[PDB]
């Protein structure tokens, strides 16, 4: 064997197993979750609060790409920062040469191919993060996540970290209550509610809540964080669901 | 990241061997069988078309090609390490000698371009060596016709007659009770179909085998006439219906 | 990352020795013989084929004697892939030096740049040696003839008679044991072939398993001619000294 | 610099090259010598551009002297000429040429002859009798074609060199400061000092 | 064990084991202290010496007029971090005539480190640094840790025996965060702090080490006879 | 034994790493198959969406390459979308540098000597993904190549891929030496299509939804997919005889 | 063809004492035949009790300004806030003209 | 390019590969050097088990770097041609530069720098080369001698050998060599040199070559019957 | 094999800690400060007798105001020098004075670091850097391969560094004169060093303000040691 020590290296069974072990780095991170709207997307994610020291509202978790896309992910933070970063300069590039901004699903490739890169050699090691994004483009909203192989989907709900098993069973039931579909400001209530429903698998240090949304409707195409009286509210609707 | 593979991947053992060469020769003799032989004015080269499935199209996958005019290839070990062999082949054959002399290579000199593209995945950093012999047939005005094989290592031989792959150590034994001297063409061919009968198991007619000559040029082939001294190409592929006819006379 | 599959081709053992050229020059001790003796009035150059089939075209081949210059000629024992990229770099290095300087090369700087090429690829590089060792013979207004040896470690040496390849602790004794300074070339020529038909694995030397050149001023007053010899030829100078 | 000039005599080259530096108004220097001694048997002279010269002769100085020690033997005049001739050659192709004209005298051991080569700055080589680079030449040349002959002694070619002398300074328009005079024969390089 | 060679390696279970060795120099190192208020940011640093005759270490290093960091684990480590930092700032400075957000300054940090985290012959930092600051939002504390990860809070404490100190400003959160306009008590607190983490050895004159940075305050470094005010 | 990390020879002449890149293929369980039309050339290929979760319109193996090549993938998504991103740029590329469309078999060449490439050096690991490449050319007419993790390929009659290749392979064989000809003698491309849906429900013995499979059509100066509910009028039709 | 040099006037003078120095310059700048403004600075203390003004072509000027008193900067960071004294500042300032010296800054500097 | 770095240290504090490259060294032909009171004398071994040799163009074991400084060696032959060249390239350059030749010391302190190079660069490994490097300083008659080694470091020495059997022959030169009085002539010096040969070598007949240096660019190599009656000379007066 | 920049499990660099045992292999070199001047002596250790002992060059000037001591694979510290020198000269250059003695340790000290897969390999060698400068008068450094360096009142490097360094311990204070802590580095060096010490196989060196850095002579260092050992005998 030996297989696993290298990245990029097929073993007899044709997997690589330097990714899978990447899988178990995001496996081990926070919960973040993402859900698909009437309009828009909507983006959550378990912030643990490891000490009383640790500064509320000041440890910023969700990125933003250009002004229309959100990004959040579990795992092994710096290489999530990583990855937007590289986001960030695709998404440049492509509104310097193209104009308009770049659409979700051509973004979606553009970590894709960059992730999947990751993969092809032993000089560089496989990133340690699942990361859900989405946004508004000209043809609506979409939600992405993509996985440390490269590999990514078009979900209407997206869950990954410690977590993941929790979220994706609220948010199927989701799917099959709602078939018409979630407004917006429904999605921000029913992320509180899954964030913490999905902190039961996290319970020893207790926990902030952090949401972000774009909508055209309701944020007119922008990704924009939700703070103040619409955060608490989520927040008090979340508190009310679990007792 | 980059290819920080700046060292040989194939290295002298103890003993003295070269490993990776000698796995290549392995491979090599794994391979389906291919075949030249050498007449007084031509040369034959031959080989069995092993179909992958019975759904491809045997005719899309060329085991023999042309690199010059003058100029024929075959082989035996792995197709793909071949493909790009021809394919840098014939681009040498252009940058290293036609675009400097404003003619084709001689036979022997585009072997030696080759041979010395194969010693180089020997050598260099980073890469395996070709898993692949070559038989190359060709003509040219001061030497005539000549038969060539080239392998793994880069070494190249010329032969009045020879066979490489699966059954060849039958195949040359074969050969040597045939061959002699005075061989026309015809007599040739005639030779290379019953040499390669013994290597074939199953279908034997003019789709499965693929077979091609240097011989007398072909004006016909040239696709152009008013220069006396352009003739056309000596390198012809015999077709499915020709080897048949052939077949019968056997 | 690929430290992992690095051979290391350029590292003491820790007895002090190269690894990779000991183990080149034990491939070099199975390719076919190669005797160079040199002669006050000529050089012959001898060398044996490794092992022929009958069907191998004999006249338009070339293995183990190449052509550097019109006055240096070298003999090959080992991969004859590895020798053919040294050849052409010491033929263009040849070349580089008449352009220069309007004077044939003499031979010993084109030994020393072509030992000092080999040299390099145990030192740095991280790759393989040449597994080749040369004969070179040749003629310079200075020295007059010439014999020099070079091997994969880049380390050559003059002599005035030598053997490379297989059996050469064999051939090298009879060399010594029958040579003296005042010979001629004819008697050099018969030297060689006896050696050879000594030392070699064959059941008999033929003319079709041999190739052979002498460098001579045996051309029309002070100038060197180079012969490598025909089949032909190799057949009748076989028959003259009564080997077959 | 400005005025070299060169003879070819039976069994020996005789250099002449002129001891004045002018830059604008002023003579700098009475006493310069514009050659450089490359092997034991081969001097070179030159004159052009200021800086280029000094820089250029030392650096083919260091180069032969490389070669001397490198194979412990004299390089021929010929193949010493050759050799500047190429790097002349390369030099008029590069982004600043060397703006540099030489003549090379030496004696061939091996052939025991005397030989003159006139190299200018493009890189054009000619094996000569007598040579000449710059103004020189259109006085020199002439007078030499009277009265050199192929069988003359080291001697007659200092009186023959006199004769040159003494006509650029009748009428050469600028005041070049005499000539210092270097003999190349069998027994190496030695320098006239009463000339 | 053996997917500790590089840091180009995950473990079977997701771990980067290089990473964990690098965070262990920091564990190895002196303790240092680090606390705000509204007004004011304050650095302590516990030094440390070879022998009686060497000097004591130096843990504090200045950024900019309103930025600075202290240091524990490999200092040279330290001194290319805090160069690029001192660069960064700089940057701001001359092209935007912009005072570098803390907040900037440690997606910076975080950045650099990881780039050595995930690439073939490099390897990670081997230093924690504890980053204090004054910008347009009030006074900051953030938290280096060579893994990338940078974290912003209102005290902490990293180094050798760093979480008594930790638990002390854990308790002391309500009281020191409403030290406005008073440096000496800010100041006090942090000494206080990492008093927490000493043992056999207390707080002499070329020992401590005090930094401190706020409103009407240059990020300025106190060694020697000006830190015998707080022992 | 590092021979089976890298790609090179083992003692018997072998490539480990390209012999277990052929094995990832079938990493995704799905089975693709291509026919040909006297007008057309259909290839189709199972569509299994597990996850309730997903949306079901972004799974998808087959690429539009350019405007008359398609490309079904046979193997890992991330894989299958670095081969399918490298070929719109060689197919472009030639365009633009030979001033006509890129045929089907010389970008299958392309694809398959860049793959040959990563058997032959290390730093590169081959694509784990088996490429069918389907058009209508204007000089060769309907094509099917296909391209593996070895640099090998070939043009096909017809072809099937999957872990079910076997059965489809045969069932197809059987029905080429009964109809004796080189195609699907048929003028419409909805009937090759459902001539290419029946002999897979025939070979793998199942039965399939709209949403069970996925179709990809070539004609002359386009190829294109269908929708849900294409298919669903191509399955009716199947089912009324 | 761009003429990537201007020039926008005013004058400096400085003058020393036994214990001062004063260093003086009008506020004016112009192009042409134009005022662009009655108050523009061109005189700065740059630190360490130095004052500088570069004064002929502004953009030169302020590039070289903002360059010193950036080098004063990095002056105290690498050699533990020593004060720069007036002699090593002169000296540091003659290599960051002469650094282009084949596209210099065209004005004349007095610190 | 190949970057690994082949010469690092050891748990122990060793560098295996300068370590291994002294082993190279050690196997070399015996060189040694002895310098006199107005003269430096380089004796260099040659091995006997090479008869049919040409010794007319047979590199020399002792090579000119300069008119007035030479170089002998024990070790790789290979590896000391490449060093030799650098050293005359160098030497040519100084001579360019400065307008003297280079002194001893220098031409020393360049040679060994090298060394050390190839004992920190990546892709490299040591010379698995022992140098002595003889002559006089221009304009100045004080005899000097040095030795350097694969790992860098150089120093000066009265007498010094090295290569095969060095240890030996060192121990002869330790009670035969009087730092109050040196070998006050040529003759005496080259005997003592050739006596310290003839404890290791076996017959002192083509296996001892002898280079004598003397001030102001002097230098000549001995032919095998002027050694010859040195050879003989020292026998004769052993058997008392 | 592994990393040449791998990290222990104990979070500390393999080669840095391997070079450092090559450094306690190294022979012995002492430096003292005092308020009059700094001292820096070296054990020479020669090989063999017939080895010119003056030759052996482990005291070195870098500038007027800076001496340098060294102690293990001396052949490293060349470059070392080499860079020291050119950047002691290029600031004077730059900045038309003395470059302090913690900045020139401290651009040595850069190098250090800059190797991996810059060179294949840390330096194996440890340097005590001595000088004076206007802001913080008489220094000594102790600069290392880590890339850390220390400000050292007396410190002791090399094979009898950690006997001779409890030794200083004892015997320095604030008020040493001079010739007292020459006196101090020759009774040390005596203490440590395995043959017996003498002015061929020691060297002192000092560096004042007024005279610079100066290596002495054996004339004047053996005046020192018959001074030693007369005073040792003396009670
Ligand atoms: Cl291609």
């Amino acid at each position: 064997t030996g297989y696993d020590l290298s990245n990029s290296v097929f073993s007899p069974d044709g997997r690589n197993f330097q990714v899978e072990y990447a899988v178990k780095a995001v496996e081990n991170g926070t919960t973040s979750i993402g859900i698909k709207c009437n309009d828009g997307v909507v983006f959550a994610v378990e912030k643990l609060i490891t000490s009383k020291l640790l500064v509320p509202q000041k440890n910023v978790k969700i990125q933003v790409v250009d002004r229309h896309i959100g990004c959040v992910y579990s795992g092994l933070i710096p290489d999530g920062r990583h990855l937007v970063n590289r986001g960030r300069e695709e998404a440049a590039s492509f509104k310097k040469l193209y104009k308009t901004p770049i659409p979700i699903p051509a973004f979606a490739d553009r970590l894709g191919q960059y992730v999947q890169a990751h993969t092809l050699y032993n000089s560089v090691r496989p990133f340690g993060v699942s990361t859900i994004f989405g946004g508004v483009d000209k043809n609506g909203a979409h939600l992405y996540m993509l996985e440390p192989s490269g590999s990514y989907w078009g979900y209407k709900g997206a869950a990954t970290g410690k977590g993941r098993q929790s979220a994706k069973a609220e948010l199927e039931k989701l799917v099959d209550h709602h078939p018409e579909g979630l407004s917006a400001r429904e999605a921000v209530k029913q992320a509180a509610k899954i964030i913490y429903l999905a902190h039961e698998d996290n319970k020893e240090k207790d926990f902030e809540l952090e949401i972000s949304w774009c909508s055209l409707s309701e944020t007119n195409g922008l990704h924009k964080f939700v703070k103040g009286d619409l955060l608490q509210e989520a927040i008090d609707f979340a508190q009310k669901e679990i007792n | 990241m980059t290819d920080r593979y700046s060292f040989s991947l194939t290295t002298f053992s103890p003993s003295g061997k070269l490993g990776q060469i000698d796995y290549a020769l392995t491979a090599v003799k794994q391979g389906v069988t291919s075949l030249g032989i050498k007449a007084t004015n031509g040369v034959v080269i031959a080989t069995e078309k092993k179909s992958s499935s019975p759904l491809a199209m045997s005719e899309t996958l060329s085991k023999v090609s042309l690199l010059t005019p003058d100029i024929g290839a075959v082989y035996s070990g792995m197709g793909p390490d071949y493909r790009v062999l021809v394919d840098k082949s014939r681009k040498v054959a252009h940058t290293s000698y036609k675009r400097i002399y404003g003619e084709y290579p001689p036979t022997k000199l585009l072997v030696s371009e080759v041979a010395k593209i194969m010693q180089e995945a020997t050598q260099s950093g980073g890469v395996r060596p070709f898993g692949v012999s070559l038989l190359i047939a060709g003509h040219d005005e001061f030497n005539g016709f000549s038969l060539y094989q080239v392998d793994p290592s880069g070494s190249y031989f010329p032969w009045k007659a020879t066979a490489i792959g699966k059954g060849s150590v039958a195949a040359k034994t074969f050969l040597e009770k045939r061959w002699n001297d005075e061989l026309e063409l015809e007599d040739a061919i005639h030779i290379a179909l019953l040499t390669l009968k013994e290597s074939v198991e199953g279908e034997f007619n003019g789709d499965t085998i693929e077979l091609a000559i240097i011989g007398d040029e072909n004006p016909d082939l040239l696709g152009y006439t008013g220069i006396p001294t352009d003739k056309g190409p000596r390198f012809r592929k015999l077709t499915s219906q020709e080897i048949n006819d052939r077949l019968e006379a056997l | 990352g690929s430290r992992r599959y690095d051979s290391r081709t350029t590292i003491f053992s820790p007895e002090g020795r190269l690894y990779q050229v000991e183990y080149a020059l034990e491939s070099i001790s199975h390719a076919g013989t190669a005797i160079g003796i040199m002669a006050s009035d000529g050089i012959v150059l001898a060398a044996e084929r490794k092992v022929t089939s009958t069907l191998l075209e004999q006249d338009t081949s070339t293995e183990k004697l190449y052509k550097l210059n019109d006055k240096i000629a070298v003999a090959v024992a080992g991969l004859t892939a590895d020798a053919e990229i040294l050849i052409n770099t010491a033929r263009i290095h040849a070349q580089n030096y008449l352009k220069t300087y309007n004077e044939d090369i003499p031979v010993e700087i084109l030994v020393r740049r072509l030992s000092d090429i080999k040299q390099g690829y145990t030192q740095h590089g991280g790759l393989r040696p040449f597994g080749v060792s040369f004969i070179y013979a040749g003629y310079d207004d200075r020295y007059g003839y010439q014999l020099y040896t070079s091997n994969p470690s880049g380390n050559y040496t003059g002599w005035k008679a030598i053997s490379v390849g297989a059996n050469t602790s064999a051939a090298q004794t009879l060399l010594q044991m029958d040579y003296k300074d005042d010979m001629k070339v004819d008697d050099a020529i018969e030297l060689a072939l006896k050696t050879l038909s000594k030392t070699t694995d064959s059941s008999a030397l033929t003319y079709d398993r041999l190739e052979f050149a002498t460098i001579r001023k045996g051309a029309n007053d002070g100038e060197v001619y180079q012969k490598i010899f025909k089949p032909q030829e190799i057949k009748d100078i076989l028959v003259k000294t009564g080997i077959t | 610099m400005d005025i070299i000039l060169g003879i070819r005599v039976q069994d020996s080259v005789i250099l002449a090259s002129s001891k004045a530096v002018t830059r604008g108004i002023s003579v700098l220097k009475d006493s310069d010598d514009k050659t450089r001694q490359l092997s034991p048997h081969t001097l070179m002279s030159f004159a052009g551009e200021a800086g280029d010269t000094v820089q250029f002769a030392e650096y083919i100085q260091a180069n032969i002297q490389l070669y001397s020690i490198r194979e412990d033997y004299e390089l021929s005049p010929q193949a010493v000429s050759s050799f500047v001739r190429q790097e002349l050659a390369k030099s008029i192709r590069s982004r600043r040429p060397y703006q540099v004209n030489v003549l090379i005298g030496g004696y061939d051991k091996k052939k025991n002859k005397p030989e003159l080569y006139q190299i200018d700055y493009l890189g054009t080589k000619v094996e000569l009798p007598y040579g000449a680079h710059g103004y020189s030449g259109f006085y020199t040349f002439s007078l030499l074609d009277h009265h050199y002959r192929p069988d003359m002694t080291t001697e007659e070619g200092l009186d023959l060199l006199k004769l040159c002398v003494q006509e650029l300074e009748k009428r050469m328009p600028m005041d070049f400061k005499g000539v210092i005079v270097k003999i190349v024969d069998k027994d190496g390089i030695r320098q006239v000092d009463d000339f | 064990n053996n997917y500790d060679g590089d840091t180009v390696t995950f473990s079977p279970t997701g771990r980067l084991f290089q990473v964990e060795y690098a965070l262990e120099a920091i564990k190895q190192g002196s303790v240092t202290v680090g606390l705000r208020s509204n007004t004011h940011a304050v650095l302590v640093a516990l030094k440390r010496n070879a022998d009686e005759l060497s000097s004591y270490q130096k843990k504090i290093i200045k950024c900019d007029e309103h930025m600075g960091l202290s240091l524990a684990g490999l200092a040279p480590d330290a001194r290319v971090l805090s160069n690029y930092l001192r660069q960064q700032c700089n940057y701001s400075s001359l092209v935007f005539n912009r005072k570098l957000a803390v907040e900037r300054a440690g997606h910076l940090l975080c950045d650099k480190a990881q780039k050595n985290t995930q690439s073939y012959g490099g390897r990670p930092y081997g230093v924690g640094l504890l980053i204090i600051g004054y910008d347009k939002s009030g006074a900051h504390l953030l938290e280096f840790q060579p893994s990338g990860n940078v974290t912003e809070l209102y005290g902490t404490a990293i180094g050798a025996r760093s979480q008594g100190a930790k638990t002390y400003l854990e308790r002391t959160l309500d009281t020191f965060i409403k030290i406005d306009g008073n440096p000496d008590e800010l100041i006090k607190a942090g000494v206080e702090a990492i008093s927490q983490s000493l043992r056999d050895e207390s707080l002499t004159v070329d020992n401590l080490s005090i930094a401190i940075v706020g409103k009407d305050t240059p990020f300025t470094i106190y060694d020697g006879e000006a830190v015998a005010k707080y022992i | 034994g590092y021979d089976r990390h890298i790609t090179i020879f083992s003692p018997e002449g072998r490539l480990y790493q390209v012999e277990y890149a052929f094995k990832a293929t079938n990493q995704t369980n799905i089975n693709s198959l291509a026919v040909r039309g006297k007008d057309c050339t259909v290839v189709i290929s199972q569509k299994k969406v597990p996850d309730k979760l997903l949306d079901p319109t972004t799974v998808s193996y087959i690429f539009c390459i350019s405007r008359t090549i398609g490309m079904v993938v046979n193997g890992p998504i991330p894989d299958a979308r670095n081969a399918a991103l490298r070929a719109k740029a060689e197919a472009a590329e030639f365009r633009y540098k030979y001033g006509y469309d890129m045929p089907c078999d010389v970008l299958a060449k392309r694809m398959a000597n860049l793959s040959q490439i990563y058997t032959q050096r290390a730093y590169m690991r081959p694509l784990g993904v088996i490429l069918t490449f389907v058009s209508v050319d204007e000089e060769l007419g309907p094509s099917i190549y296909k391209t593996d993790p070895a640099g090998y390929y070939v043009g096909y009659k017809a072809t099937a891929t999957g872990p079910k290749q076997q059965e489809i392979t045969t069932n197809l064989e059987n029905h080429f030496k009964k109809s004796k000809i080189d195609h699907i003698n048929e003028e419409s491309w909805e009937k090759v299509v459902e001539f290419a849906i029946t002999h897979m429900i025939d070979a793998l013995g199942t039965e399939f939804s709209k949403n069970d499979l996925e179709v990809g059509v070539a004609t002359k100066d386009k190829f294109f997919t269908l929708s849900a509910e294409n298919i669903e009028e191509r399955l009716v039709a199947i089912a009324e005889q | 063809q761009f003429n990537p040099y201007g020039d926008n006037g005013g004058t400096i003078l400085g003058i020393a004492g036994e214990d001062f120095a004063v260093l003086a310059g009008d506020t004016r700048n112009i192009t042409d035949y134009s005022i662009n403004s009655r108050y523009e600075p061109k005189v700065f203390d740059c630190g360490d009790n130095i004052v500088m003004s570069a004064n002929g072509f502004a953009a030169d000027g302020d590039a070289l300004v903002k360059r010193f008193k950036n080098s004063v900067k990095w002056y105290h960071f690498d050699h533990n806030d020593k004060k720069l004294s007036i002699n090593s500042a002169a000296r540091n300032i003659q290599h960051l003209l002469y650094g282009k010296r084949f596209f210099p800054y065209y004005v004349h500097t007095i610190i | 390019g190949y970057d690994r770095a082949l010469s690092i240290f050891s748990p122990d504090g060793h560098i295996f590969q300068v370590e291994y490259a002294l082993e190279a060294v050690k196997r070399g032909t015996c060189a040694v050097g002895v310098k006199g009171k107005n003269c430096v004398v380089l004796g260099c071994e040659r091995r006997s088990t090479l008869k049919l040799q040409d010794t007319r163009i047979t590199p020399s074991k002792v090579s000119k770097i300069d008119s007035h400084v030479v170089l002998s060696f024990s070790g790789l032959n290979a590896d000391s041609r490449i060093l030799i060249e650098k050293a005359r390239v160098e030497a040519q350059s100084h001579r360019l530069t400065l307008e003297d030749p280079v002194t001893v010391e220098y031409l020393t302190r360049y040679v060994a720098g090298v060394q050390q190079r190839y004992t920190q660069s990546g892709g490299v490994r040591p010379f698995g080369v022992s140098t002595l490097i003889a002559g006089f300083d221009p304009r100045d008659d004080e005899p000097k001698l040095y030795q350097t080694e694969p790992s860098g470091i150089y120093s000066s020495w009265s007498a010094q050998t090295i290569g095969r059997n060095s240890k030996t022959v060192r121990e002869f030169l330790e009670k035969n060599y009087d730092r109050k009085e040196p070998p006050a002539t040529v003759e005496e010096c080259v005997k003592l040199t050739v006596r310290s040969l003839l404890e290791v070598v076996q017959t002192g007949a083509k296996n001892i070559e002898i280079t004598v240096v003397k001030p102001d660019s002097d230098i000549v190599a001995l032919s095998s019957e002027e050694i010859n009656q040195y050879v003989t000379q020292i026998e004769q007066e052993k058997q008392e | 094999d592994r990393g040449v920049s791998t990290f222990s499990p104990e979070g500390r660099l393999f080669q840095v800690e391997y070079s450092l045992e090559a450094i306690k292999l190294g022979s012995t070199a002492i430096g003292i400060a005092t308020k009059e001047g700094v001292v820096l002596g070296v054990e020479k250790r020669a090989t063999s007798p017939l080895l010119e002992s003056d030759s052996i060059e482990k005291i070195v000037e870098i500038d007027r105001h800076i001496g340098c001591a060294m102690s293990g694979l001396t052949a490293d510290a060349r470059s070392m020098i080499e860079h020291a020198r050119t950047a002691a000269v290029t600031h004077n250059l730059y900045y038309d004075e003395d470059i302090n003695v913690e900045s020139l340790t401290q651009s040595v000290c850069d190098l250090a670091l800059r190797f991996g897969e810059l060179m294949s390999r840390p330096f194996g060698v440890a340097l005590l850097i001595a000088g004076h400068d206007a802001d913080d008068g008489y220094q000594l450094f102790h600069a290392e391969p880590s890339g850390t360096f220390y400000r050292y009142n007396a410190k002791a490097i090399g094979s009898g560094s950690e006997g001779a360094q409890a030794e200083l311990l004892n015997e320095w204070h604030s008020s040493l004169t001079l010739k007292e802590a020459e006196l101090l580095v020759l009774k040390i060096l005596k203490q440590v060093m395995e043959e017996k010490l003498d002015e061929n196989n020691a060297q002192l060196s000092c560096i004042t303000k007024q005279d610079g850095f100066k290596i002495y002579d054996n004339e004047k260092t053996a005046e020192l040691i018959k001074e030693l050992k007369e005073k040792e005998a003396a009670e």
